């Protein structure tokens, strides 16, 4: 009851996951201290933080926060350091031990020493495009990671089949401009002028038989999120079904 | 127009807006005509008067049926000379009852009538006899005030002989508070994911209150979210206010939130309270 | 076997200067400093080879070059042209050519008969226009001197509408230029932005609202227009739809009275009315600034 400490964490799904604790001044504790402390001639809290860690909750580990800490110490106000977790694959809720010091201070002498840890479990918890038929799974082998400059540049669409009949479809692009509140009207024509009209697919109607190339040129700059347009169309009647995936800076 | 107040101020304004392109610049209570006003302040900080606008407006109302009156039923000066003369009151309480088409004159279909009760109001005639200029070639006119609508026949040729010139002149407060001081926190992005190509909103502030706060909010990103932590790092200049925050997250609910309810309070030295934070990320 | 045509935006950069069609479109805008680019639309053909040896491929345009396109077997490659645009300024385009065979037999049209008459004569005449410049030479690879050529009015089958105002200015209404006095403007500055629109010869469907809205709509150079309450960011002089005739070359303007920012866009659209649903085209003309 002098420092209310919360944590957050988010699930950035592809990297580690993301666990950031939060030091706050606890108000409601310092109007406390602050009638004693101008009773004493003094204005706002001195308390120094000295030990501040958190640590793996196991058998025995620990960790080591995401960027640097010195040893500070604040009047009224709030601090928050983010380390790092291990993105698990399912059911195995990793816990933390989140120890601190906070050290009180008077007129140079009297510094009441205080600690505080709260073990918890850091789990808040709130690209393969599959063919959603007979699992034809597709999935760029270099997805988001182009940087071109109006020049020429090649992909890689590994298509993962049944192995039965392997042989079936072709790729296009779709250079045409869908023919879809007046500036939600305006949006999305600029969406979808953009998206028809700005990279080109050198090899068009490629008609693949299980890697593919597919050369593009890309003639508009822009940061192109999700790459649509580049449909593809399969044997039984319409099967076509998008990308979805991959993404190019063009500048 | 915005002027200057009545005081010895001398603000270098330079924003302005006379209609001088057109005559006629309409408005039809749905858009928004914005205007705007630079007004740069003089040699010393700018103060707290009450300035002026002076706005001449005008309704459609009395515009648009110059052409239904001074060119469709006062063409000749002898066939208005002397029709017109005796009749202008009686014409002034046959006009004012015309209530015109101003619910789709937006697209066209300016001058028509929108069929109030276009058959019964010819029997004018009967009760009072004047000269048949105005009291049987008028209702002609009236017809050609009914059917034949032109959607935009230049009206600001015939507009300035007869439109009466309405001047509103409201006040302008000025309105705003009273500290000055400055910020300038700086920042190193740390990496999550891949840099997303990061874009700046802003960085200004104006605050004056009671246990006083001073909220800010960080940039705007535009590739994958939950992004990169940017780490900070203060020079909380020129004042001591009260920090809340170390190393934020950029695409959160997180807010660099520096209040400010404590002393070393600098008042009016700008045209508000002001308080440039200027933020930094390299 | 197939066909598109798709125009052009980005100026580009001198590093990336060594594939045909841009060092082409670069090296003609050296000289007539008046256009920068969307004058010079780019068509796609796709080559496509039904024999048993690799062929070299050579296309000429007007002056344009090719590369040594080395095709292969049965594989279909997409070679890429530049043209300048056919301007309705520079001709007139309302004449039927009657064919080889004067046998009189002066048929109907049987249609609305003052558009698709028309329409489809706008349609094979500039398919005119392509088929008569589009020069092609082929030679086997290393096994035979057989440098024939090869035609293509069995080829391309029609244009789609897609196809006529891509190739065709002055099949959409106006052409817009966008005249400007900085685009390196610092902050507190005032700005005269001067559009300059051109009602064209196929204004003549309709005539009946001589009056037609714009629009001015501001985008930040990423994407995501700006609001109307454009709050902190661009000023104006009240609002912005200030309507063109479709009668001569009327101006219009605004007071760009720029406010901490950099790299804006600006551009139009034509709207007709006032509803929703009243839009009928979207210009490309998107002249940038730049604030500091």
């Amino acid at each position: 009851l002098l420092n209310m400490r919360l944590r957050n964490i988010s699930l950035k799904s592809e990297h580690c996951i993301l666990s950031s604790l939060d030091f706050q001044t606890s108000k409601a504790s310092e109007q406390l201290t602050k009638k004693f402390i101008y009773p004493q001639e003094h204005n706002s809290f001195l308390k120094l933080n000295f030990q501040e860690i958190s640590y793996k909750l196991i058998d025995g580990t620990s960790q080591i926060e995401l960027d640097p800490i010195c040893p500070l110490k604040v009047p009224l106000t709030a601090f928050s350091y983010d380390s790092i977790s291990a993105t698990f694959k399912l059911v195995l809720l990793p816990k933390s031990t989140q120890p601190h010091r906070v050290k009180i201070t008077l007129a140079y002498e009297l510094e009441l020493h205080p600690n505080l840890k709260l073990p918890v479990r850091t789990s808040w918890e709130t690209s393969l495009v599959n063919s959603k038929l007979s699992n034809v799974k597709f999935k760029f082998i270099n997805s988001n990671i182009k940087v071109i400059k109006g020049e020429k540049f090649t992909m890689r669409l590994q298509i993962i089949n049944s192995s039965s009949s392997p042989l079936d479809l072709v790729v296009y692009y779709n250079n045409t401009i869908n023919p879809i509140t007046l500036e939600n009207q305006y949006q999305l024509h600029n969406k979808y002028r953009k998206i028809a009209e700005g990279i080109i697919l050198l090899s068009n109607d490629y008609k693949i038989p299980y890697f593919a190339d597919l050369r593009f040129i890309g003639i508009m700059s822009g940061y192109y999120g999700t790459l649509s347009g580049l449909k593809v169309l399969d044997l039984n009647t319409n099967e076509l079904i998008e990308v979805g995936n991959g993404a190019s800076v063009l500048i | 127009e915005l002027s200057a107040p009545d005081t010895r101020n001398d603000y270098n304004i330079r924003g302005d807006y006379i209609a001088t392109t057109p005559a006629l610049i309409t408005f039809d209570g749905n858009e928004s005509f914005i205007n705007c006003y630079e007004i740069t302040a003089n040699n010393n900080f700018d103060s707290k008067d009450i300035f002026n606008l002076k706005v001449r407006y005008n309704t459609l109302k009395e515009q648009l049926d110059c052409f239904i009156t001074d060119a469709v039923l006062i063409e000749g000066d002898v066939e208005w000379f002397i029709l017109f003369e005796k009749w202008k009151t009686f014409w002034e309480l046959e006009i004012l009852k015309k209530l015109k088409y101003d619910y789709d004159a937006f697209k066209e279909n300016r001058i028509i009538r929108l069929l109030k009760t276009s058959i019964d109001l010819n029997k004018t005639k009967s009760k009072i006899r004047n000269l048949c200029i105005e009291k049987a070639v008028l209702d002609k006119i009236l017809i050609c005030l009914n059917k034949v609508s032109r959607g935009i026949a230049v009206c600001n040729t015939d507009m300035d002989e007869y439109v009466r010139n309405l001047v509103p002149k409201q006040l302008t407060v000025p309105v705003q508070l009273p500290g000055f001081e400055q910020f300038f926190h700086v920042q190193f992005e740390q990496m999550e994911t891949s840099h997303d190509a990061l874009h700046d909103t802003i960085a200004t502030i104006g605050n004056s209150l009671s246990y006083t706060v001073i909220v800010e909010n960080l940039s705007g990103q535009w590739g994958q979210d939950v992004i990169d932590d940017g780490g900070y790092i203060f020079e909380i200049l020129s004042s001591n206010e009260w920090l809340i925050h170390g190393q934020k997250r950029c695409a959160i609910k997180e807010k660099r939130k520096e209040f400010e309810v404590h002393l070393i309070p600098l008042k009016k030295g700008y045209l508000n309270f002001p308080r440039v934070e200027i933020t930094n990320i390299n | 076997p197939s066909m598109d045509i798709i125009p052009l935006n980005e100026l580009f950069s001198s590093q990336v200067e060594n594939v045909d069609w841009i060092e082409y479109v670069m090296s003609k805008i050296r000289a007539e400093s008046n256009l920068h680019s969307r004058d010079f639309i780019l068509l796609l053909l796709d080559f496509r080879n039904s024999w048993i040896d690799g062929i070299k491929l050579n296309v000429q345009f007007e002056d344009f070059t090719s590369n040594e396109y080395h095709v292969e077997a049965s594989h279909t490659s997409r070679i890429i042209v530049p043209i300048k645009k056919i301007d309705y300024k520079k001709y007139n385009f309302e004449n039927t050519p009657i064919p080889r065979i004067f046998p009189g037999r002066q048929f109907i049209q049987s249609g609305l008969n003052e558009e698709q008459t028309i329409e489809m004569r706008q349609k094979f005449w500039c398919r005119e226009h392509i088929i008569s410049k589009l020069k092609c030479n082929w030679k086997l690879t290393t096994d035979q001197s057989v440098t024939g050529s090869v035609d293509f009015n069995k080829f391309i089958e029609k244009f789609d509408h897609k196809m006529v105002y891509t190739i065709y200015p002055g099949r959409l209404f106006y052409g817009v230029q966008l005249l400007l006095d900085e685009p390196k403007v610092k902050v507190g500055e005032i700005i005269n932005l001067k559009i300059i629109t051109e009602p064209t010869s196929t204004c003549r469907r309709k005539q009946n609202s001589t009056v037609n809205f714009l629009d001015i709509v501001i985008f930040d150079s990423k994407t995501s227009k700006i609001l109307p309450r454009s709050n902190r960011r661009i000023l104006y002089n009240g609002s912005l739809t200030k309507p063109i005739s479709t009668t001569k070359v009327s101006e219009i303007n605004l007071e760009i009275i720029p406010i901490e920012k950099g790299r804006y866009e600006f551009s139009v659209c034509i709207s007709k009315s006032n509803n929703q649903d009243g839009i009928i085209q979207f210009d490309s003309e998107n002249v940038i600034l730049s604030v500091i």
